């Protein structure tokens, strides 16, 4: 099993 | 716009590596 | 070299040795050429490939 970066989705206000 | 939700796991990293439903170490 | 940097998260890494002989390739081993000797098409060459 190969190590991978994992990012948890957020949600933000953009414009 | 669509297609993801907060609190979703993406793999930003490895993708060329990785195939579906393969077992791979979060870090 | 491999093996350090066989987890390469970001593209792909591989080390080589020279070919033996210089101008007969970039590397040792074999070279082989598929062909598409049928006009199957680019999506079936990929396939194919």
């Amino acid at each position: 099993a190969r190590e991978v970066d994992v990012l948890s989705v957020k949600t933000e206000p953009f414009t | 716009s669509e297609g993801l939700q907060a609190g979703d796991k993406v793999i930003t990293s490895s993708l060329a590596a990785i195939r579906p439903g393969a077992k791979v170490i979060p870090r | 070299v491999n093996q350090h940097f066989a987890n390469l998260d970001d593209g792909a890494i591989m080390a080589v040795p020279p070919p033996p002989v210089e101008g007969l390739g970039n590397s040792g081993g074999f070279a082989l050429r598929l062909q598409d000797r049928a006009g199957l098409g680019r999506d079936a060459l990929l396939a194919a490939r």
